[PDB]
């Protein structure tokens, strides 16, 4: 993984240039938003169980067949795996929000999750619906700015699965 | 389900080793189902790129016999 | 950086970041502005730092530029100064990052093997880095000198 | 099968020793002297009457 | 404690504390006085905080003191309030410590097993600590109330 | 492990007591010493290699048989392990001083060290001499008050080994 | 481990003798008690969590100091460890009862318990009292016939601890 | 206090309290909350009362703070204001007591010899206590102001 | 003597302190019980002769030898002095109950009374028994709330004499 600071470091390293004015502008932009990110992450940490419970309720209410017999989320085992996946998605989106970069989602979330779900038979559209449900529930909790910030990484997860 | 066939590349970042390491970077292995979450997490934490995972033994969606 | 270390430590335990880790990140982002000011100051004084550092290295170690030395010749001396410029850029990256992790990833892992293959003397590296440290700390104020000299100290220890 | 005894039964806790409070530690003594000065300054911050 | 986490993190990497971690400790040592003042404010009002949190808990969750509820009975309600007082004490401990380490070691590790062996509902614990958070942050100014609410939020998340 | 804060917390947790005035005074005293402790820790960290060099130099000057052929510090492995143990002692003494508490010295240094050395034939008196030489070198670098404080942790190590 | 049947078999195998009438009498006695043992084991399996709850409640009512600040079972971690130890004792007692032999209490349980508990400062007297508390609860649960049988193994565990 | 006075009077006569004395005590304890709120109000505004009373006194009596005056200088002016603080605290004690017994026992008996040994003028004391009367009764409501004014009248008469 | 109010006033006077919230709490506590104390005092005063009759009759029934020839209450003069002493104790207990403090019991009653009785020949155990009888008789008249209050002062007298 790489955060925003390490991201700009790597980008300026690949051309072998020293930091220009724009690089310091990017770094100032990140450090300015860091404190909002820390409130957002602390709030989400406080309410991770609540967010996952509300999002799962919304997903399984909009798609009742998932947890009725024959659905992918029908058993205690497969339901528990589903809510474990949503818990991991939310915590990693919190990580990517604190870092200010979608890299950790590439290295530690999307790195083989697509074809793991594909071989498992997990429906992609339903998982996207669950990610969107976590997105709405989390935004309503963290307020407008942190909601936009978290939503960026949530749509990164959705598009990675899509 | 019971079996994933996983092809993964694990590069090296911490150090350059005297050992060849062609053994350990690009590999394919058979990991049993309830080991796959931990194994995938470890592979992602080492910095590798999981190239493919496949079903081999069991049938997706089965309830019993898992 | 500090944020990445906090994240990977939290993920190792499969947990959210604790209020202590969040407070650590808060202090880090607070210090960010002074860190960019220091890195800007060293970035502005590129050519000065390189010039005095190279002159002190070559006067302190004439053998490197003398016949048979590794840096003999205009192109080899240019490569010497180019390596110094690389390491100064790495030190600026370390200043912004708050740690020696970028220096570690770009210019410390496998450096001894590289300079063995290049027949570059490691003590010459250490002395060049010390000269760079002296020039950089001199061009700075009293406060900035400590944190900048820490990175040069780490780099010299890596070479030594 | 050389021995069935447990080599590491557990680790003796180090949470609390007996004595050596380290409150007599000289720099702890210096801090306890300085807190007196801080309290005195706070006292003189009050109105004289 | 902040110093304990810094030392343990450095030890895990078999290294001395870096200037960043020493600066973190320096900031924590600076804010120690504010932390002690907050801890004394929460300690001097512990009876009021416990009484009001118990009230709010039992209006918001009447089933707990209703028949069939775990807190049914004056004795079981006294045990409920005693647990609330345990957790308020641990919150003040974590305030002076600068992290949730005392809270986790005394009141969070194995709490699920303990409350399961006690037949105590964990949503009840979460609602009770939310009640304490409201009451205790009502007693504090905004800056101090935020940092106390952080410890209370960690407690609620660890119970949930 | 324990530091001063954790030690006060534990002594007030065994009694089930909220903090009194005495506990707040102890916490104030530690918070007052924190700046000096961090200064000494930074000085020692910057100068660890110097301290190890000087202390091992005095140790091997006084006990030359340790580095003559057949001595316990005679081979490159055993010399390297000797100076590595000295680095360990310096690092854990610095940790202990920064914590204000010697519990780390018992937990992470002194536990099984005596019979480690006895099973290896490492002389324990010469290790204590090395620790004393290290204390003398460190005192000159950290200043008088920091020297007295650091001597406490070095003497704790020496007494635990003896 | 070793059960009553395997104990008889090994006794006769060391002597190198075919089974005499006494061996068949011992085997008959075990086969006769087998139904009682199976019924008792089923009852304990059905009510184990209950048994642990009343046994822990009784022990901490008789010695309230154990779970109040300063007691060995005072914290969430140490309370949970206490309950876990009681779960060991109950489950291995049920194993030994179903086996008709106290060997498994020797291998899996009593070997090194004193050393662990004296290393941790766990009060052996109070642990014996907790074992007794489990004995009353389990004996009241299983009934008149099985209570005497299970008492043998609970007292064997207590005597091994004390 | 009121109860002490009634009991001492009955004890001198070696009798139980009469219906009149019991009625006096009953009317005393019946009015405890309002006199107690009055004492609360005076305690809250102690610093303002001392400040304004001292200002009024030194405007009416400039000779006290001029050279040759007893209160000339920061130290002696502070001792003057501290005596005023003493007497205000005695007045709050007298208000809660229901009589001027605390005032007489701590600040009246022997005051003449004390202030003679201190070269403190008694007309200055009466002017100071009248200033404090004005300032303190300004804060309170009419009935409570009159009650407090009775105690300040007792004090001024004791000094004069 | 001091009542409860002047006890608070003295506590705050020695410290040079204006009344705290706790001081106001103690003052409210004394003001709340005032009507109860006045009612109890009036009841006791109205029934002093009856109380003395009952208590002395009980004391002389439980210790007949006190009023037999050679006893300390054997004469008309010494019997009258006995009932006079009982009236002393009851009246001063009533004073202390009104005051809400036992200072008057110290200064006016218990001071030098032990040596006085020893010099006189008055049995002090019998006097404590008479005071206990008086407590019992008074508690029934004043009522449970006032009885609990009067018992404190009767106990103070008994303990001081004992
Ligand atoms: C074959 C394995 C399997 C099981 C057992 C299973 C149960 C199950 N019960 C559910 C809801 C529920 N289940 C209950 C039952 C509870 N109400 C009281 O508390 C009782 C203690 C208890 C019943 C005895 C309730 C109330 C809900 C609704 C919860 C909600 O909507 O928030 C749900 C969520 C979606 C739904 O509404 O169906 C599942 C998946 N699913 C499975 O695939
Ligand atoms: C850290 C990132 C990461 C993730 C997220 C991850 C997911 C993951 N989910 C799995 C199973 C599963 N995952 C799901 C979840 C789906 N079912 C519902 O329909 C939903 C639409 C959806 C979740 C919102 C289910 C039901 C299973 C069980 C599949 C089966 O056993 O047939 C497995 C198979 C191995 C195991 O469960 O132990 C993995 C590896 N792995 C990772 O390394
Ligand atoms: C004994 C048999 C054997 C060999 C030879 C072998 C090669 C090998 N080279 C590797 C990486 C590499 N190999 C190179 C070398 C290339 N880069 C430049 O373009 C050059 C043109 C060129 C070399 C002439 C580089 C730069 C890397 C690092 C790639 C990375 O950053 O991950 C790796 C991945 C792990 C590691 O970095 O150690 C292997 C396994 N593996 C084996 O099992
Ligand atoms: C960003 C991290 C990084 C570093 C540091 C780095 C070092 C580096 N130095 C090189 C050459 C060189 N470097 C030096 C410098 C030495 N001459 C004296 O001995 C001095 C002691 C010393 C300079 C202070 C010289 C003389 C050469 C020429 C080697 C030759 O032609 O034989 C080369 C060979 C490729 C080239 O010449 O462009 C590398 C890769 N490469 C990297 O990617
Ligand atoms: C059997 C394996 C083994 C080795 C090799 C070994 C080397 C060794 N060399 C030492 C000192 C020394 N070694 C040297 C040698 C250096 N002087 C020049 O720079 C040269 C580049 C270089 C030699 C060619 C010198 C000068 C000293 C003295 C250091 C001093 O006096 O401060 C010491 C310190 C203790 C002593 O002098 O008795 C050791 C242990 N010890 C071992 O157990
Ligand atoms: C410092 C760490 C620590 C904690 C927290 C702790 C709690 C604790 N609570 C207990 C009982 C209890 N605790 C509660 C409290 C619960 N009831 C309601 O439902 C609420 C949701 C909730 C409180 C907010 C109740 C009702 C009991 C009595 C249970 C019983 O008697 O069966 C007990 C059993 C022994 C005793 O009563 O002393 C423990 C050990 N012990 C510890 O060492
Ligand atoms: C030496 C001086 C002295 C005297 C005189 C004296 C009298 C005396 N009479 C008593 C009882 C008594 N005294 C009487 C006598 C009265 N009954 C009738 O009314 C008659 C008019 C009248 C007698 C002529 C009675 C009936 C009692 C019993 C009271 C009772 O038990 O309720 C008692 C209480 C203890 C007891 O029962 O013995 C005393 C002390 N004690 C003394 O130390």
């Amino acid at each position: 993984m790489q955060d925003a600071i390490t991201s700009v470091i790597n980008t300026y390293d690949v051309q072998g240039k020293y930091f220009d004015t724009s690089a310091f502008d990017k770094l100032k932009a990140y450090y300015a938003t860091g404190e909002l990110r820390v409130r957002a992450a602390g709030t989400i940490s406080a309410n991770a169980a609540t967010i996952i419970k509300e999002a799962s309720a919304k997903l399984f209410s909009n798609q009742p067949d998932l947890v009725r017999p024959g659905g992918n989320a029908y058993t205690t085992r497969r339901y528990a795996a589903c809510v474990r996946d949503m818990d991991y998605f939310l915590r990693y989106a919190t990580y990517a929000m604190l870092a200010g970069d979608t890299s950790i989602l590439d290295e530690r979330v999307l790195n083989g999750l697509k074809e793991t779900y594909n071989s498992l038979g997990v429906p992609i559209s339903s998982t996207v619906q669950g990610i969107q449900a976590m997105k709405e529930v989390t935004g309503s909790l963290v307020g407008s700015g942190a909601a936009k910030e978290m939503g960026v990484y949530f749509d990164y997860l959705s598009s990675g699965l899509s | 389900t019971r079996l994933f066939k996983v092809t993964a590349l694990i590069p090296s970042y911490k150090k350059v080793r005297g050992g060849r390491e062609l053994q350990n970077t690009y590999f394919t292995k058979l990991v049993e189902y309830d080991r796959w979450f931990a194994e995938q997490q470890r592979i992602q934490k080492q910095g590798g790129k999981i190239l493919s995972v496949k079903m081999v033994a069991g049938k997706p969606g089965l309830n019993t016999g898992v | 950086s500090v944020v990445t270390k906090a994240i990977v430590s939290a993920d190792a335990e499969a947990r959210y970041l604790s209020p202590g880790e969040l407070d650590r990140i808060r202090g880090f982002v607070s210090s960010g502005e002074r860190r960019l000011r220091v890195a800007q100051t060293l970035t502005e004084s590129r050519e000065r730092i390189i010039k005095q550092a190279g002159d002190q290295l070559f006067q302190k170690r004439p053998d490197l530029v003398s016949p048979g030395g590794n840096a003999y010749g205009a192109e080899r001396t240019a490569s010497c100064l180019r390596d110094l410029d690389y390491y100064l850029r790495l030190v600026t990256f370390g200043i912004v990052a708050g740690d020696v992790t970028p220096i570690e990833e770009i210019g410390v892992i496998g450096v001894k093997e590289m300079y063995r293959n290049l027949e570059v003397p490691l003590p010459g590296m250490v002395e060049a880095v010390k000269a760079m440290k002296s020039v950089a700390t001199g061009l700075l104020s009293g406060d900035d000198s400590a944190e900048v000299g820490y990175y040069f100290d780490y780099l010299a220890g890596a070479l030594a | 099968k050389q021995s069935a005894e447990v080599v590491v039964p557990s680790f003796k806790p180090v949470t609390s020793p007996r004595g050596m409070d380290m409150s007599q530690t000289p720099l702890m003594l210096q801090a306890m002297g300085d807190i007196a000065e801080a309290e005195q300054e706070v006292a003189l911050q009050k109105p004289l009457f």
